[PDB]
């Protein structure tokens, strides 16, 4: 599908927060006993609607609630945290989760430079062919 | 599904894992992204009044939380203490490691009274209550949170596009009838001065007023209370947040004109 | 293996009940102020036991439980909601896991449209051969 | 290694994911599927009397919970709510977000005392606690459940072979002596007429005689505790499930021929 | 990199615990009503220097701490069980995440024999080219 | 990222599942490894006085547990029963399922006081308290715990290189002045007999010292307190573990020469 945002109004700007997986190299700051507090592990960025990215996933995330929500109605799992997991593993069985028919729509291995290897080495064979 | 945003044609689209091409590349789980999106930048109205309407009390459905990586800053953030008239607590206390959303400038803090006819207070358009990193379905007692609902992305590997410090306010508010058809807000000056709330009290009008009553002094000089009230004839401020005097006495109700 | 039912008896039908994963478009249902409680998120079916898998299904379960218990006893997770994604990874780790040589018989990879791509261009070199 | 179903030679088979051929295709984690399958269908006794002597108390194992997506209705589930003598309570109470098995025709719902010598109820043959899509390896308090077993299954892409409302009935019990050998139970009609349970008696017999107890006026009409027993002339029902008189006075005994 | 131990000692021997995932055959040991209690679940065993494992593996993990308590500061998970089920999914997406290049440096394929498959097969039409 | 060693070259080395070549193989979940390693294995001081100056208080950092399969033996654990002046708890309660480490020859039972000035008790140098297979950044009350670190590993496929039964002993110790610079340490013989603690004494030390005082008569035979001191000239044993008398009267204090 596409993104056809349909909301009342769209801020143009994502003013974000985000924690960094690996940020406080700085000296002993990463031992939680020196870090800091809950409060004060929080980077921040501003986005702006380049591409309508902004406004697209403004409407991206409003689209997604049926789906998220109807997902956990049928969770017994308290806290969800394997959704982007699971889909990392769904992508991987799309592609791999068969027998990959080379040349096929649904197999991702590209063989061009195989094929221009043998292209090039039937010329020690054809090419010389020596009486 | 769960949609699946990809950056495709210098634009967002929706799409899922089974739906991608093998031009599309997923090399690390850190392409993957789940978002937090406030419902303020879609434009709802943000003022106590209107905001709580969009809330209400429902029995039979477990909560359910689901986390989120990354947020937006928001103007507007709400803290709920409330009540039944028998004085036992409408909301559950928050979980173990659920603190409140992380960037709030203006946090409006209710408490109050009302039936709460439910177990857990629910989002009836559907969105989730936002917290830090976690969204919950339900709210809890006295934790901040922000109305909002979550995407999930495939970031692209490197770049995605063609080519002030922390400050929060706590407001606070007093509630009778709370969830309700017939529900009223004070908000409050001191513990014994109040101002009749209305939908159209913006946060900085009521940091105004406030600002007024305390350098006018007009707050409660006795044991009572006091209700100002705002007539209709003055403005305070319909345009979203990112893109912007005499008093008199008549409990104790009075007007300011 | 096979699996041999080894029960004092089988029920040959399976009436089952199973959440749906996206499953109240139906208006506002989706929503859970609005939606179905606790109680009415179930779907139901009948399965009868062609080519015996229910009876197999039964045995199947069955046997599966001192693997299981033994699976619990080793993990300290109190709830255990990960074994069929651990199936699916430990899948991709069988197949995808090492260098997939070609021909051989651990890589799921068919060349057959690709021998016949090959086969067919020979006959622009061998056959077109004009002197 | 856990076993995992697969459908080969119109056969449902084990294997594992390492004993696969290429042929064999997981496209989707949709594929994957865990059932709970009740013991019921394998033949087991599914009386009172019978069932609750293949579960047993014991010390020093950490209970343990498994999900399962998918289960089967079941004819008879149970709930129990057992003290010792001093009246503490026998059983953990419900964790969040266990709730009781979703389908039962008849719930047995067993009150009552018993040593109870040991911090946790297990299942003696190996077997799982069926809950709502959780399987615990021990008994929850005042929580309904199946005895079963947990199934895990690679389903075909498409099409896997070659080719009433839901109505719960509980039923009351009072015991002694729970989960020891000198274990004595009684069908609970009201709170002061009761019937000697043996297990020979289905459950549709329990509600016949009940019925016919309240029809016939055979109720305890005065303060007094009154058990009936049924003399062993009177047949009830060895089949399974899914392929299926005067009263005189001697608390308070009673025979019924 | 490679494992520098810098530590002031090295207890060479490494007496280790662990539990068996599949580890109770005998009997009736597998049920949890007649097997270990949580004290008895452990198997035990040495294992001695060789190839300096021993006082690497010490190290290792000395160096892991840093990284492991900045991930477990940005997650709001009270009991992390996912990193190794993550460090798998993202080993299978480093290799099979995009399009496969075959003979490229990032393409695990390796047709060695699907060379020499051909390479014995032209000698049925160049060898074979009989007037 | 989180580093992850291999075996190359019959040499561990960090590398992540990025930086591999595809001659290596991870074909099963099994080959993942996570394993906790002890400080005592890379010669840290494991006496009382010394361990315990390696932890500290601290407020706004929420705990956090992760888990780890596999362990080491120790000489060396700790359990604390830490309260504050006024008798309140210093230390949380173990949350459910998290059990002591497996495996500790001397277990350091410490009783005391102390300010306890923060909410949670952390490791100053950034290392784990182990428990049963969870690893958490704070300490539990009266849960038995080795001071360590986390390793993650993919072992090969199949051999890894080139070519006395469990006994465990309680030792208590009485404290004053917990996590701060004046902290007072006791070895505790009985209830009413103890010896004033320093660095230098090992456990072996101790248990021979209490078998001398017991065998010796030199115990409190009175109803008050009986504080041994052991002057400087009486050595115990700065070798690792895996590698390696008269008494008179001056509470009461007194000199073992
Ligand atoms: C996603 O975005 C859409 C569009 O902004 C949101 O649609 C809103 O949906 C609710 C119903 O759930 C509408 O409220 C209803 O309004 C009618 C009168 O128009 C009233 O009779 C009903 O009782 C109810 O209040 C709301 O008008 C509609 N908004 C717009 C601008 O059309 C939707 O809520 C968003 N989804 C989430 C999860 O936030
Ligand atoms: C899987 O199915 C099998 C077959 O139906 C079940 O086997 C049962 O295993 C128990 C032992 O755990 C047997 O009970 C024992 O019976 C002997 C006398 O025969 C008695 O001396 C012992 O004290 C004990 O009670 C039981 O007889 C046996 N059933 C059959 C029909 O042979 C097994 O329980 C099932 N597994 C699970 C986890 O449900
Ligand atoms: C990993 O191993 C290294 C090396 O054994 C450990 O390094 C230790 O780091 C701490 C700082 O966190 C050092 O303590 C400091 O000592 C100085 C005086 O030298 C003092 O002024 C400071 O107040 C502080 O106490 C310690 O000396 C150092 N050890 C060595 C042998 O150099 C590190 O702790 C290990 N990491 C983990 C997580 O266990
Ligand atoms: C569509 C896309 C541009 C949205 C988006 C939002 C937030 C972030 C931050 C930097 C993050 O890494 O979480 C990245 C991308
Ligand atoms: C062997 C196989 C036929 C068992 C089986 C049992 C239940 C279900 C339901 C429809 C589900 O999707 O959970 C499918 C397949
Ligand atoms: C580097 C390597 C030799 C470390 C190591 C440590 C413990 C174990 C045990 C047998 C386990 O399987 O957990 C294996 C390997
Ligand atoms: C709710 O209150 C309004 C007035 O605010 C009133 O008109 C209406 O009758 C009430 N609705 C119900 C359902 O009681
Ligand atoms: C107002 O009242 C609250 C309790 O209702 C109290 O905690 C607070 O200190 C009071 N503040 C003032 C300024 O009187
Ligand atoms: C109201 O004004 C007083 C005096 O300036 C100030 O202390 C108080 O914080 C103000 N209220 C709010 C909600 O900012
Ligand atoms: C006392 O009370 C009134 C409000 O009730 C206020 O306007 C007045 O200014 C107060 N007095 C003083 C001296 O401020
Ligand atoms: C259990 O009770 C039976 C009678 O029901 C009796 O024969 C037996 O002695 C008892 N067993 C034990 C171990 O006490
Ligand atoms: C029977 O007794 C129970 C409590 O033991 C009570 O809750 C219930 O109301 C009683 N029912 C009748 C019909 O007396
Ligand atoms: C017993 O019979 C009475 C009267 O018909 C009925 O109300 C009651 O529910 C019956 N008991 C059971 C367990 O169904
Ligand atoms: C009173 O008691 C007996 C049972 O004890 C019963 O059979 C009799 O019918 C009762 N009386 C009436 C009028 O039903
Ligand atoms: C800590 O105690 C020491 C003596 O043991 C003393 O010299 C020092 O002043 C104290 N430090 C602080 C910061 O109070
Ligand atoms: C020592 O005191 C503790 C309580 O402080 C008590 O539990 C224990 O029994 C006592 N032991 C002896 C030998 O007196
Ligand atoms: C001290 O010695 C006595 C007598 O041998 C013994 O019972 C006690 O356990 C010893 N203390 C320790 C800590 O082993
Ligand atoms: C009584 O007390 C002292 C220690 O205070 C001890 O040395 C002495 O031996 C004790 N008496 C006996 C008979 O052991």
């Amino acid at each position: 599908e596409a993104i056809v945002n349909a909301q009342p109004k769209c801020n143009p700007n994502l003013h974000y927060w985000t924690t960094q997986d690996e940020g406080a190299a700085i000296g002993l700051a990463w031992i939680p006993y020196f870090g800091p507090a809950a409060e004060g592990i929080y980077i921040e960025g501003l986005m702006h609607n380049q591409d309508g990215l902004i406004c697209g996933l403004r409407q991206l995330a409003n689209e997604t609630t049926q789906a998220l929500q109807l997902f956990l109605r049928a969770t017994t799992e308290l806290r969800t945290f394997s959704i982007l997991n699971r889909k990392a593993i769904d992508f991987l069985l799309q592609r791999w989760g068969g027998t990959c028919h080379i040349l096929g729509p649904d197999c991702c291995i590209e063989p061009h430079d195989w094929t221009k290897n043998i292209t090039d080495k039937i010329d020690q064979i054809i090419h010389d062919f020596v009486d | 599904s769960i949609p699946l945003g990809v950056i495709h044609n210098s634009a967002l689209q929706v799409s899922d894992v089974d739906k991608l091409v093998c031009r599309d590349k997923l090399s690390s789980t850190n392409q993957l992204r789940s978002v937090g999106l406030n419902l303020e930048g879609n434009g709802v109205a943000t003022d106590v009044p209107s905001a709580t309407k969009r809330w209400g009390f429902r029995s039979g459905v477990p909560p359910k939380v689901v986390n989120y990586e990354a947020g937006e800053w928001a103007e507007n953030c709400y803290n709920l203490e409330i009540k039944k008239p028998d004085g036992s607590e409408c909301l559950p206390a928050a979980p173990d490691g659920i603190r409140g959303f992380p960037r709030c400038r203006y946090v409006h803090k209710v408490s109050g009274t009302g039936p709460c006819a439910g177990d857990f207070a629910f989002h009836k358009e559907g969105a989730f209550f936002l917290y830090d990193r976690l969204a919950s379905t339900v709210i809890y007692r006295g934790t901040t949170f922000a109305e909002g609902v979550v995407a999930f992305l495939i970031l692209p590997q490197a770049k995605k596009d063609f080519f002030s410090g922390y400050y929060s306010t706590t407001i606070r508010y007093q509630a009778t009838g709370f969830g309700t058809n017939e529900t009223e807000y004070l908000f409050e000056v001191d513990n014994l001065t109040y101002v009749q709330l209305e939908s159209r009290f913006t946060p900085q009008f009521l940091l105004q007023l406030n600002e007024t009553i305390y350098t006018s002094g007009k707050r409660s000089n006795t044991t009572g209370k006091l209700i100002w009230k705002v007539n209709p004839e003055i403005d305070t401020t319909e345009w979203a947040f990112w893109e912007t005097l005499s008093f008199t006495v008549v409990x104790x109700x009075x007007x300011x004109x």
